[PDB]
């Protein structure tokens, strides 16, 4: 990929000063288009109630699961309504979870308990639910297919369920010579150390140009584009916040003047708090924005970088999952996701939303060639296959304050790469 | 009588004084305005989290997550605190709007 | 009149149109016809043949500090 | 031409008492950041070929890729001068060395080589780009 290219040549430095030094340029960006329009809120009216955005969710998703249904459980059909139901009866069910924890709190570290049950529930009535199902995997918020009988305590015995899964998804045209793109995310301005600090300095001054022999300075020269993925300002305690955006008005200077950059709010940073978190604004930075290539944008960002396309968030859906179930693995948790035909299943309960009531936009309408998460504690990656010709690449993005490690994704191979910078410590082998 | 026939003006954000057009910001604190937009972004931020936590709270005290709320319970702390911060929130959205759009969105 | 205010007080509280006493009637009214569930063309001729009146064009518990 | 920076770092490091980065060295001396680290090796080069026991200490930047449990990375670092060779030998694949610093008494971390090349950033604002290898062009003052 990048360092097997970066000793493709010869090495100039260790020698006594030259008549020319030889210079680069930056590799054209000739297709780019946002298309996070359902994320940008322009009326932002308040005032309505949470019900509207439950009923959506279950009329648009319940095609998906009847005509997946069918195929996985043979067109001798049996699926009814939770009314229609007569006792010890072979059908299929389609509805909503609600997860029943106590140690939730309410208004007057993992969260589950040994004991807590789950409900199937539609529009007019619940039911509860007991056999061979998962009681610690699963979250509120899910909507599946169920195959059983009811019971005669009321209850409704499960023998086996079924999710909505992967939406279609185009292929993309190949490449000619390979672009890469950098993702960091957590740079924790405010607080986290002084190696972070010189780690910043390294990774900005390889990325401009600044460091390195003509190997670093030709395949950093590659480099098309570069993202910040939330969390920029790592706060303490708030009650500092002032001095902090000085600090990064400069820092986005500075990467202003060679690359084009894309700047998201993350879990502290001065915007809202709801989930489709709108951009920042323009007055916190006087100095970067000077130049056209800087762009503001907001929590879940799409993009179509030269054919390819992503999606990605700043690691809130995640960690909002891993509160409230039983799995660990960041990547699993990622896939899960991808795998229920939804960014956020636990919104609004557990992770505040905007009542929204036309249309539900956390659904997936298609499917991303590259789907990245936020600050997780290590790196990760991975490729899944679909049913379907459909192949996804997973990564997990690092935290720069502990770890400082970054990603370079090849847009013509499709691979993922770590890049790790370590300035020496205060170290001394003689002790 | 007289108190209806108000507003048309905001007074500024900094110093209290009241004046003519819509700007938030007064002419002689027009250069602090980084730090006054910075300041009350986090109140609007902590009115969101609470709209949050209490208009969900009725739902599973109601039984159900896809039908309407009708309880006007005297009784309960719950009613009442969750009409109060609709209209917070609707002030406070309105104060930042006196700042420009930090984009546009017909794109 | 007096019969037209008993088909949108039926259509207020049919459950497979949607969960509505936040919005207004005719927004309702063109979310279940996007979806295309099955909206009657009949609440939508009363909601043409009269001006920005307050009780027809509103939902049932518009007042009702719920 | 030799004798201008010769003297010129003789007189930075020795006399002022000094920490000079390359960076520092090519915003005094306007000069392009690849010569500064040449002009850097030139000047330790002859100060060590001279007289072997000078009050010069010396730090450099190693970087490669590695592999450390299947996976290949790419590690990048700013290294001491007793800790070269084994850094090196440590690596799988070598891809950049220069000079990164000279000092006069010996430092105990990392600390004050950020403080340097913060600081004189913080006079120089209008000029990053300028003596940068990567020159794009949809980058000028336009907003
Ligand atoms: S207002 Fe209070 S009592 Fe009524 S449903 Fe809400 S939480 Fe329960
Ligand atoms: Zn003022």
């Amino acid at each position: 990929m990048f360092s097997e290219q970066a000793a493709q040549r010869a090495h100039t430095l260790l020698s006594p000063p030259s008549a020319n030094n030889a210079t680069f340029a930056r590799v054209p960006v000739a297709t780019y288009t946002n298309s996070s329009q359902p994320f940008r809120l322009g009326e932002r009216s308040f005032s309505r109630q949470y019900a509207h955005i439950y009923a959506t969710r279950l009329i648009q998703m319940r095609p998906f699961l009847e005509n997946r249904a069918q195929q996985h459980w043979g067109s001798g059909v049996g699926v009814k309504k939770l009314c229609e139901l007569q006792p010890e009866e072979k059908c299929c069910v389609v509805g909503t979870l609600f997860k029943a924890m106590p140690l939730q709190p309410s208004i007057l570290s993992k969260y589950i308990h040994p004991d807590d049950e789950l409900v199937l529930e539609d529009e007019l009535q619940r039911i509860k639910l007991k056999g061979t199902i998962d009681v610690s995997k699963l979250v509120t918020g899910t909507v599946l297919a169920v195959f059983g009988s009811v019971r005669d305590d009321g209850k409704f015995l499960v023998e086996d369920y079924c999710f909505a899964d992967l939406a279609p998804q185009k292929p993309a045209p190949p490449l000619d010579t390979d672009r890469f793109v950098l993702l960091v995310s957590g740079l924790g301005l405010g607080g986290g150390g002084g190696e972070s600090l010189l780690g910043t300095q390294l990774l900005v001054d390889v990325v401009t140009g600044q460091l390195g022999d003509e190997g670093e300075q030709c395949s950093a020269a590659h480099v098309s584009r570069v993202i910040l993925a939330g969390n920029l300002l790592s706060h303490s305690t708030q009650s500092a916040s002032v001095e902090a955006v000085k600090m990064l008005d400069e820092i986005l200077l500075q990467l202003s003047a060679s690359v084009p950059v894309d700047v998201m709010p993350g879990e502290f940073d001065p915007t809202n708090y709801t989930l489709p978190q709108q951009p920042l604004h323009p007055c916190m930075f006087p100095l970067a924005t000077a130049y056209s290539t800087l762009q503001l944008v907001t929590n879940p960002y799409q993009a179509t970088i030269d054919g390819v396309r992503f999606l990605g968030t700043s690691g809130q859906n995640v960690s909002d999952i891993f509160r409230y179930s039983s799995m660990e693995d960041h990547l699993e948790i990622l896939e899960w996701t991808l795998r229920v035909r939804h960014i956020s299943p636990t919104a609004p309960d557990t992770l505040g939303c905007y009542p929204f009531y036309k249309t539900d936009p956390f659904i997936f309408p298609e499917c991303p060639h590259v789907y990245f998460c936020g600050n997780t504690p290590s790196f990760g990656s991975k490729i899944i296959r679909g049913p379907e010709d459909q192949t996804v690449l997973l990564v997990t993005v690092p935290d720069f304050s502990a770890t400082q490690t970054a990603c370079l994704v090849n847009l013509r191979s499709l691979a993922c790469q770590p890049i790790s910078f370590s300035g020496f410590g205060a170290e001394d082998d003689d002790l | 009588g007289l108190l209806a026939f108000a507003k048309r003006r905001n007074c500024c954000i900094g110093c209290r004084t009241v004046l003519s057009h819509q700007g938030a910001v007064c002419e002689f604190c027009q250069p602090r305005e980084s730090e006054l937009y910075q300041k009350e972004v986090s109140h609007l931020n902590a009115l969101e989290e609470r709209f949050s936590r209490l208009w969900t709270q009725c739902q599973r005290c109601q039984g159900s997550l896809h039908e309407d709320v009708i309880c006007t319970s005297r009784d309960c702390p719950i009613f009442y605190m969750r009409k109060k911060v609709r209209k917070d929130l609707e002030d406070q959205e309105q104060l930042l709007r006196r700042f420009g759009p930090p984009g546009p969105e017909a794109w | 009149e007096e019969a037209e205010l008993e088909l949108l007080r039926q259509f207020d509280l049919a459950w497979q149109y949607g969960p509505c006493t936040g919005i207004t009637r005719l927004q309702r009214w063109c979310r279940a016809k996007q979806m295309g569930l099955e909206p009657p063309p009949e609440v939508w001729q009363v909601l043409k043949t009269h001006p920005g009146d307050p009780r027809f064009q509103c939902s049932l518990w518009h007042l009702y500090p719920l | 031409a030799d004798q201008l920076y010769l003297e010129n770092i003789d007189e930075f490091v020795t006399d002022q008492n000094k920490i000079v980065t390359y960076k520092w060295l090519s915003y005094t001396l306007g000069v392009h950041v690849n010569q500064a680290k040449q002009m850097l090796y030139d000047y330790v080069e002859r100060k060590r070929k001279e007289n072997s026991g000078a009050q010069l200490h010396v730090t450099y930047l190693v970087s490669g890729s590695l592999i450390q449990n299947g996976h290949s990375c790419h590690k990048v670092a700013v290294v001491r001068e007793d800790k070269l060779e084994a850094v090196k030998s440590k690596l799988a694949v070598t891809a950049s060395i220069h000079v990164y610093s000279i000092q006069k008494a010996m430092l105990k971390d990392s600390g004050p080589l950020f403080n340097t090349d913060y600081d004189i950033l913080k006079s120089n604002l209008q000029n990053c780009s300028k003596f940068s290898a990567i020159q794009c062009a949809a980058a000028v003052p336009r907003a």
